[PDB]
């Protein structure tokens, strides 16, 4: 286990997929011809992680993007490292899937994934020893949704035992204004439970009112989602592309941070916030960086952590900085904020460093947690779902598809009852 | 028992065809191979997942020997018109 | 859609894009709504054929504006590309000027370009394109250029050699400009003057790109990709007598490629598509002369094209799908234009393709080949018996590799080759493979697991409807399955399939593939689904059904496979049970036609399982839930089993099946559950009966006396399955000993000290309790055999102990489960006698169950809290006839109107909190949904706390300002503190929600008066409940009731006071310093609370005293302080 | 691809055609093309190179293309050949001294190969004038027996007044709809 195939669905996975890929390779040093020019060791210890070697010394992505429409595809090909990947990478169609899960599952993604299966096995076949899969779609869109679940769904089927890991993206009505995206999102989920076993959940919610109220902008773009859905991405894998003892391989983390199948929404955060040309000259030190990173308005997701019990904590410090004082803080914030920690699985807060801050920033922290408050970000899906689903509006697009109310009765109930455990393992012993 | 015995006959075809040198060795040896998969298809509802990854990476390097062995002892030959057959 | 309807939007975007340009702030949104508006049409592009004209117009008058800066042009030039990718560039390009004034403008902006420019790669694209809409002018370059010469010693560079230059450059970039240039190749050096001075040039320099290109570098890779599409634009859009005398060099070096060899899939394709159109050229074209005769329009060879065969042949046994395609595409092409009898050589070599049926690339390539081949009528009637053959096969490939399956490509490639077959051959020719053809894509059109081979088989099969009619009742098959109505697989499997299976052409094959395959599939769902076909199907063929797949079966039930003796039991059972529904309509027994021999074989299938130890393991397991269905079909379709061993076998499996369910997965536990129950309704219903409503005494005394002995067994499966094996029992076998089974479920749903983690006992306990009151009914005078009215109180009584069931396990509150299942007993209770007898529903029971319902209506878990409101609103709206005592059953009705109930979410607290808020108003339910609002408000979820909150506050608003209104409600809430003190589970939550009352205001009306009794009894309470504590939640929520409870004045004051420097000095420095910030708070926000101007000299010391020091240190300084503010000081013992 | 998007790309070609408007200059090209539309006739110039123009006539998307009949453009009459389902060759009834020069011309389009399989109406323009020769003298001038290789039909029409132009495109439809329809 030393190689990882990435994935990328739909407009805005593929989208989020090339963010973290140019991210990934302005840390490492790689310019987008394809050479190493750092100034760090480390950076070529574990480049082999998400690179293939290639004559010339020469770093080759493992990524594929796949789409069933053209524009994405063309966007990220010429995008300003969009040279950096394969030509026989690139898998999609004409028509798109028009915001329909079944059309995206049943027949336009039922169709392109054998080609899909083709360059995934071509990727598996030049790695010494698949690790996972690392896939970044979203839930609200048809295509980015049906077809990425389609996808989960066959990869799990073929290899028996590899890790499955996503970074599913929320929709929100306040950035979308499409009225399918409730049952778009449900679905998914239905699928997500008894197919992925790591997921993280990115509210577009949370984005948006961090965009508008914290960085003060008066029309937050796709540019914006971007910057925070990339910055996390490179935070919250800091771990699987430098050395380390906690979390190096995708199975420590994945038995670290999944105490139960069921249970695997991880809500990520990142500090301190910035945005699009803007630097902060000022360095926070630890015990502000320490005391950000767990608030609120720090997280991706629209829960608020006081509001729940953490089962798993994953914190990153990176950046020049001493060791025994982030470990005195993390004793201090355990202590303090112990009524928000779980007492039934001892050792339950993990701290990291690294000394390979992210590029603009000399201080940098990262937040993989398991509370149960993540349930919130389902209820809101469940009141929309239910009023949706009541009086049976734009369901013919779904029936006259090969799907029927069935289907949506399993995922409302998979759903709910992932809410009665939630909340059940929150109050444990109460 | 399950594996070994899957070793067993891993290890019986491939000794088969390591010298194999008719098309009835190859015939033999390739209704092994669908005993096997039959087997392995009839297994999957009590065996772990790192075995059955196990058993599919042998079953695709048999596959593979197999198909090598049938392209070199049988060398099919180039296409030709059927123009003046006799 | 059906039309554009975002017209004057889409005109205001497009007008807008000049005060959007400098600044991104407003272009970037402008760019998304674009593309938002445009994606909707990415289906339907033809929907803005009468819109893409006056777009490109406004589109092209801004780029064509000198005065239209660099950031102006490159946003209209976005706008054109995304155009383009929506409606298509081949349609779009053809309306873009194409004048001959046009000519030296446009190239003239390509000249002014920069590749590295990334920001701008849609300018660089688009602008290509356009230049290749130019070289469709009659005139030649040298016209247009006139005279060179004009300048002193430096030239002027010709418009052919710039084109030319521009596509040497673009056609080795990485960007999509690389895909433009191959477009101005094929409208550029295919031109007349062109060809004449650009041919040999760009032969030579292509040729010298692809013998010094590697594929392991990056750079070689993309020119040898863009010189393979250039030449192929040349070879497809080019003359064949300009280009042939090239085609042999080509070859050779696309050979030297050794392309074959790569991992680059893309440069693959394109040497293969360079492959047929070189190969192409060396051969004419040929017309087909078969046309104007079969169908409307709706509804000497040179010796490269060996090599040219052989390679083509090569690579239909590609392992990717894309490569398959296209050299079955580049042979059919091929065969397209050759005689009639070498062609034939060509069908020879794809049928070596189906040698080897593990090799699934091989036949799809195939099959491929084949479609190409006969959608032009390339194939001789000789070649019908050998490739129809294979062709049946390929409909049914469905073969597993251990976790992934394979053959949904064969089979698709199959439809299509069906498909093509209907102008391929004539009528007259295809005779003889009608019936074989039909039925075959009959059975994929109802009986594929996946719906794109469905659809595919149900195209086909109109095509050949359509063009042939020939198919037996191919209009009737066409009309009932189409696009809509095949889209289901229930429908095409039980619906559909009885439909076309009616006639007698289809009910032999259908039933036949139904029984030798669907049934042992791979799949559960697969064959329960084939099951229920041919449960369907068994009555449109009983003596097929009863004579030659019965039979077939019986041998089958027997095989060593697992899934095929599933299928095989499943089969036998459905036709067993469609036969005596068939013989039922005719009062005849279902002997008759289940001969001696069936008979035999069904009274066998359960001993034998039994006879090789079968049942047990996973596997076992399947076999079990098999004969379980078996011995359930049977005894509901009554046969002639009646005293003998095979019941016996029965009972024994059945009851061993529930001794041992703690032996069965979690996930598959419930269902081996509720199909032992069900299978023992049936048997013991026609078989345990020796009269008209009796049984035999002696199989009496044994089931119940070893049913009521197993609900105190140590084990909780056992007793669960023991309580619905007691509760499935018929009412003739319950007669005279129903107070017994009543006492025994009554025990199975208690809590004993030993039996406090039995949570799904009384579970199922309630569920069998209830089960038996519907089979037994109501009757007057008779305790023993039915519900009268001596055994009415005590069933209410078992019914109501199991509400007050909250049990915190380590799970959480399991008790949640048993609370749900007794909120349904009442439901089928209350309800079945107001059915009957209304009377025994007394008053004060009815009552209690409205009040416990009306709690439970209120929990802080939205599914219980859904189930709880659906249950009141089933027993509040029922009329048929309504329930004789119901609490305010007026109010009620006005609260929750009939009409405006089915369109509320109760699961949602949004659309649950605001609605049961308001039963307070009523006195009886007063204090239970004051309870279940307590205990909903502290719990921890924002959401719950918040819809609570805000409802509270809305609903006190009217009480607040009535005196006795705060005087009622207080007191229901102090009677809540008193009936729950040290429960741990209301205690938390009512001090929570105390403090959040006294914070936000409400009883402000008391504080006036000193000494209330409500606050004197309130501190008397809250001391008894926060002394002697541990956990920190309770001593906050504690310290936060007696600040919020100092402002009311007299010797309450004092004494809270008191109370508040005792828990100063806590066990606890976190405790310490919580109080002293309190206290802090609570002395400066009130007024009045510390005289004689000593509080300065007391925020002082509270501020400079160190609460997080030693015992021994802080005690002086409690000391001082109680001193200061006229406390007495606690003594030290 | 499967067989689904297979049928609907051919659906969507189908409902497309191409009709290559040929002819020698001064014989009424444009004119025809614009009293087809419904445009203008007393504002239409000589085409400097070639036109095109696109609607919807009985559901079909009729695409033409109108090239100009000059000498030094016939050259390039071969860059509009590929894909062509129907060829309208115009002939000027008034002009009979350029006549054989117009046999020639029509008698070389048809020995080509990407215009082997595709329908041919001929329009005999200017048909009320004086000196017009009739329908068939035209036909029997330019030898339209000896043609067996491709469906033609001749038929006299007059652009000034828009006369006998429905139902040469009709022909036109009927004979393109008789024969089937392939991908390639
Ligand atoms: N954060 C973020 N969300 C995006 C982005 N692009 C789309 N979305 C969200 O994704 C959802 C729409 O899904 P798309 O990604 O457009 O869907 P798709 O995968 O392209 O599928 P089809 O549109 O059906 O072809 C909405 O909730 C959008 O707000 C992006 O760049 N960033
Ligand atoms: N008398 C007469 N003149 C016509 C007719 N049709 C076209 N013309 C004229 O012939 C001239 C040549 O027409 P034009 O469209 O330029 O033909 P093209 O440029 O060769 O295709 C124009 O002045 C037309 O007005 C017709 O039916 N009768
Ligand atoms: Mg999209
Ligand atoms: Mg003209």
């Amino acid at each position: 286990m030393r190689e990882i195939v990435h994935i990328q669905a739909g407009q805005c996975g593929n989208q989020i997929g090339a963010k973290f890929w140019e991210v990934i390779s302005d840390e490492h040093g790689i310019d987008p011809t394809g050479t190493y020019h750092g100034d760090s060791d480390l950076q070529l210890d574990r480049i082999s992680v998400y690179y293939n070697e290639a004559t010339g010394g020469k770093y080759v992505p493992r990524a594929i993007l796949v789409d069933l429409e053209p524009g994405t595809m063309d966007s990220v090909r010429s995008g300003p490292f969009g040279q950096i990947f394969r030509p026989d990478n690139f898998v999609f169609g004409q028509s798109g899937a028009g915001n329909n899960w079944a059309k995206g599952h049943y027949t336009e993604g039922a169709e392109l994934v054998d080609s899909v299966l083709d360059v995934v096995r071509k990727e598996a076949e030049s790695c010494d020893c698949l690790q996972g899969f690392q896939l970044t779609h979203s839930l609200g869109g048809g295509t980015g949704s049906g077809m990425g679940t389609l996808l989960i769904s066959k990869i799990r089927e073929e290899y028996p035992d590899r890790i499955m890991n996503t970074f599913s993206v929320v929709p929100s009505p306040k950035v979308s204004d499409t009225v399918v995206e409730p049952y778009n999102a449900t679905l998914s989920v239905h699928q997500l439970v008894e197919n992925t076993d790591e997921t993280y959940c990115i509210d577009n919610e949370a984005l948006y009112d961090i965009c508008f109220r914290t960085l003060k902008l008066t029309t937050p773009t796709y540019g914006d989602l971007n910057h925070l859905v990339s910055a996390t991405m490179s935070g919250v894998t800091t771990c699987l592309r430098f050395p380390g003892q906690l979390n190096a391989d995708l199975r420590k983390l994945a038995v670290n941070m999944v105490p139960f199948p069921r249970l695997h929404f991880f809500m990520p955060g990142f500090a301190p916030l910035t945005s699009r040309g803007s630097q902060q000259y000022r360095a926070l030190t630890v015990p502000e960086l320490t005391q950000q990173v767990f608030d609120a308005k720090n997280m991706m997701a629209a829960c608020d952590p006081r509001h729940g019990r953490y089962l798993t904590v994953a914190a990153v410090f990176r950046g020049r900085m001493s060791m025994k004082e982030v470990d005195e803080q993390m004793l201090n914030v355990q202590n303090k904020n112990s009524s928000y920690f779980v007492e039934w699985i001892p050792n339950n807060v993990k701290t990291a460093v690294c000394d390979i801050p992210p590029r603009g920033l000399k201080m940098a922290v990262t937040f993989i947690g398991n509370s149960t408050a993540i349930q919130e970000l389902f209820k809101r899906i469940s009141e929309q779902f239910t009023a949706m689903f009541r009086r049976k509006a734009f369901l013919h697009w779904y029936t006259g598809e090969g799907m029927d109310e069935m289907e949506f009765t399993e995922a409302e109930s998979n759903m709910n009852d992932l809410v009665s455990e939630y909340q059940q393992y929150q109050d444990a012993t109460a | 028992f399950f594996v070994a015995t899957f070793v067993r006959e891993r290890a019986a075809v491939e000794e088969l065809l390591e010298r194999a040198e008719s098309v009835e060795r190859l015939e033999e040896a390739a209704s092994r191979l669908q005993g096997l998969q039959k087997l392995i298809n009839d297994s999957v509802f009590f065996l772990a997942a790192y075995d059955l990854r196990q058993g599919q990476e042998a079953l695709a390097r048999l596959q593979a020997a197999l198909a090598e062995r049938r392209r070199g002892l049988q060398p099919k030959k180039r296409f030709a018109f059927k123009t003046r057959g006799k | 859609l059906e039309a554009f309807g975002e017209s004057a939007e889409t005109r205001a975007l497009l007008g807008r894009l000049r005060e959007v340009h400098g600044g991104g702030a407003e272009r970037e949104v402008a760019l998304e709504r674009f593309r938002v508006i445009m994606d909707k049409y990415q289906e339907q592009p033809h929907l803005l054929d009468p819109h893409l004209e006056w777009m490109m117009n406004l589109l092209l008058d801004i780029v064509q504006d000198q005065t239209s800066p660099a950031s102006l042009v490159h946003l209209a030039f976005k706008f054109l590309y995304i155009i383009t990718k929506v409606r298509g560039y081949k349609t779009f390009l053809r309306l873009f000027p194409h004048e001959v004034a046009d000519v030296e403008p446009v190239l003239d902006l390509v000249t002014i370009q920069n590749p590295k420019d990334h920001e701008a790669w849609e300018t660089r694209y688009m602008l290509l394109l356009w230049l290749s809409v130019t070289c469709l002018i009659p005139f030649d370059f040298s016209r247009l250029d006139g005279n060179l010469l004009t300048q002193p010693g430096q030239a002027r560079m010709s418009i052919m050699d710039r084109i030319l230059q521009i596509a040497e450059s673009y056609l080795i970039v990485s960007d999509k400009a690389r895909d433009a240039a191959a477009v101005l190749v094929s409208r550029f050096i295919t031109r007349p003057d062109v060809k004449q001075s650009k041919m040999a040039e760009f032969l030579d320099w292509s040729l010298c790109n692809l013998a010094r290109s590697s594929f392991q570098t990056m750079q070689g890779v993309i020119t040898m990709d863009g010189t393979l599409q250039a030449l192929a634009q040349i070879f497809k859009h080019g003359k064949r007598e300009d280009c042939l005398p090239y085609a042999a060099t080509v070859l050779r070096c696309l050979d030297g490629c050794r392309l074959p060899e790569s991992n680059q899939t893309l440069l693959r394709k394109l040497g293969v598509k360079l492959v047929q159109r070189l190969g192409l050229t060396f051969l004419k074209p040929k017309v087909a002369a078969w046309r104007y005769q079969r169908g409307c329009r709706s509804l000497d060879v040179p010796e490269g094209v060996e090599r040219v065969i052989e390679q083509l042949l090569v690579g239909l046994k590609d392992k990717d799908t894309v490569v398959r395609w296209s050299a079955a595409k580049g042979i059919g092409r091929m065969a397209g234009r050759l005689p009639r009898a070498l062609a034939d050589d060509v069908v020879g070599s794809v049928l070596d393709c189906f040698s080897f049926q593990e090799t699934d690339k091989a036949w799809h390539g195939g099959c491929l080949a084949l479609a190409e081949l006969g959608r032009r009528g390339l194939l001789l009637p000789s070649r019908l018996v050998d490739v129809v053959a294979v062709i049946l096969k390929a409909l049914t490939y469905d073969e597993k590799r251990g976790a992934c399956s394979v053959g949904t490509n064969v089979r698709d490639a199959a439809c299509y080759v069906c498909w093509a077959f209907a102008r391929a051959y004539e009528p007259q020719e295809l005779k003889p493979f009608v019936t074989a053809i039909s039925s075959a894509l009959v059975i994929a059109a109802v009986f594929d697991r996946d719906i794109n081979c469905r659809r595919a088989a149900s195209a086909a099969f109109q095509e050949n409807v359509g063009r042939q009619g020939t198919f037996p009742h191919g209009i009737d098959i066409l009309t009932t399955a189409d696009y809509f109505a095949v889209g289901n697989r229930s429908n095409c499997f039980l619906v559909i399939s009885v439909f076309i299976a009616g006639f007698p052409e289809y009910t032999q094959p259908m039933i036949d593939h139904l029984v030798t395959m669907k049934i042992s599939h791979w799949d559960g769902v697969i064959r329960e689904l084939a099951a229920r076909a041919l449960h369907n199907l068994a009555q449109q063929a009983p003596e097929f059904s009863a004579t030659q797949v019965f039979p077939r079966l019986l041998s089958m039930t027997l095989s060593p496979d697992l899934h095929m003796r599933h299928g095989s039991i499943l089969a036998c059972a459905e036709v067993a049970y469609a036969l005596y529904k068939l013989a039922a309509q005719e009062n005849r027994p279902v002997t008759d036609h289940l001969d001696e021999q069936a008979v035999q074989g069904l009274k066998q299938i359960h001993q034998q399982l039994y006879d090789r130890q079968l049942y047990r393991g996973l596997g076992g397991q399947l076999m079990r839930q098999a004969v379980c269905v078996l011995i359930e079909k049977l005894s509901l379709s009554k046969m002639p089993f009646r005293g003998d061993t095979v019941i016996d076998g029965w009972q024994w499996l059945i009851n061993d099946t529930l001794r041992h369910l703690h032996l069965i997965s979690s996930h598959s536990r419930q269902q081996m559950k509720d199909a032992a129950v069900s299978a023992l309704a049936a048997l013991c219903s026609e078989y345990y009966m020796k009269e008209p409503g009796e049984a035999d005494p002696a199989i009496q005394e044994e089931l119940i006396t070893q049913y009521l002995a197993e609900l105190r067994n140590p084990e909780e499966m056992t007793r669960c399955g023991f309580s619905l094996a007691l509760g499935a029992l018929p009412g003739f076998l319950l007669k005279g000993r129903l107070q017994q089974v009543l006492t025994g479920l009554r025990a199975v749903t208690h809590t004993s000290p030993e039996d406090v983690s039995f949570a799904e006992s009384r579970r199922d306990g309630l569920k069998a309790i209830a089960r038996i009151c519907q089979t037994v009914g109501v009757k007057a005078g008779a305790p023993d055999e039915a519900v009268c009215g001596e055994n009415v109180s005590q069933i209410y009584c078992a019914l109501l102990g199991c509400m007050d069931d909250y049990t915190t396990d380590s799970r959480g509150d399991v008790g949640t489960w048993v609370r749900k299942a007794a909120m349904t007993s009442l439901m089928d209770l209350t309800l079945l006698l107001a059915r009957s007898q209304p009377e025994l529903i007394e008053a004060h029971t009815c009552e209690r169950i409205m009040c416990c319902v009306a709690q439970q209506a209120s929990e802080k878990i939205d599914r219980f809290r859904a189930h709880a409101a659906s249950v009141f609103l089933t027993l509040l709206h029922f009329d048929s006839p309504p329930i004789p005592h119901v609490p305010h059953r007026g109010e009620l009705e006005k609260l929750f109107p009939r009409s405006d109930v089915a369109s509320v979410n109760w699961s949602a607290p949004s659309q649950a909190f605001p609605r049961i808020t308001q039963l307070l108003g009523l006195p009886t339910y007063r204090y239970h949904v004051l309870l279940g609002l307590v205990v909903s408000l502290g719990g921890l979820t924002e959401s719950t706390i918040r819809h609570s909150t805000q409802s509270l506050f809305e609903y006190m608003k009217g009480i607040q300002s009535d005196p006795q209104a705060l005087g009622s409600f207080s007191g229901t809430l102090l009677q809540i503190f008193e009936d729950n003190l040290l429960n741990e589970r209301v205690s938390v939550p009512l001090l929570k929600t105390l403090d959040h009352v006294l914070t936000h205001g409400c009883f402000d009306i008391f504080t006036t008066e000193e000494d209330h009794p409500f606050a004197v009894k309130l501190l008397a309470l809250c001391k008894k409940e926060i002394k002697n504590s541990k956990d920190i939640q309770k001593l906050l929520s504690g310290i936060a009731v007696f600040c919020e409870m100092v402002q009311f004045p007299g010797d309450v004051r004092r004494q809270a006071l008191l109370q508040l420097c005792l828990l100063l000095c806590h066990r606890f420095p976190l405790i310490r310093k919580t109080t002293a910030s309190q206290v802090y708070e609570t002395l400066l926000t009130y007024s009045d609370v510390v005289g004689a101007d000593v509080l300065d000299e007391v925020v002082t010391v509270l501020s400079d005293t160190a609460w997080d020091a030693e015992l021994a240190v802080v005690r002086e300084q409690r000391n001082r302080l109680c001193d200061l503010l006229g406390v007495p000081r606690p003594q030290l013992v | 691809m499967g067989l689904l998007t297979i049928l609907k790309k051919m659906k969507q070609k189908e409902r497309e055609l191409r009709l290559l408007m040929l002819g020698l200059d001064n014989a009424g090209k444009t004119t025809i093309l614009k009293k087809f539309n419904g445009e203008d006739i007393d504002t239409i110039s000589p085409t400097l190179g070639f036109n095109i123009k696109t609607l919807e006539h009985r559901g079909f998307k009729l695409n033409i293309w109108d090239v100009g009949g000059q000498k030094s453009l016939r050259s390039y009459w071969r860059n509009y050949f590929e894909s062509t389902d129907g060829l309208i060759w115009v002939v000027d009834s008034a002009d009979r001294q350029r006549m054989q020069d117009c046999q020639r011309e029509l008698q070389s389009l048809l020995v080509e190969e990407r215009l082997a399989g595709a329908t041919l109406l001929i329009f005999a323009n200017k048909q009320d004038l004086p000196g017009a020769l009739s329908s068939n003298a035209i036909r029997e001038v330019l030898e339209l027996d000896s043609i067996r290789s491709h469906h033609w039909c001749i038929q006299g029409c007059s652009a000034v007044t828009g006369e006998n132009l429905l139902p040469g495109i009709d022909w036109l439809l009927d004979d393109i709809s008789s024969r089937i329809f392939t991908a390639d």
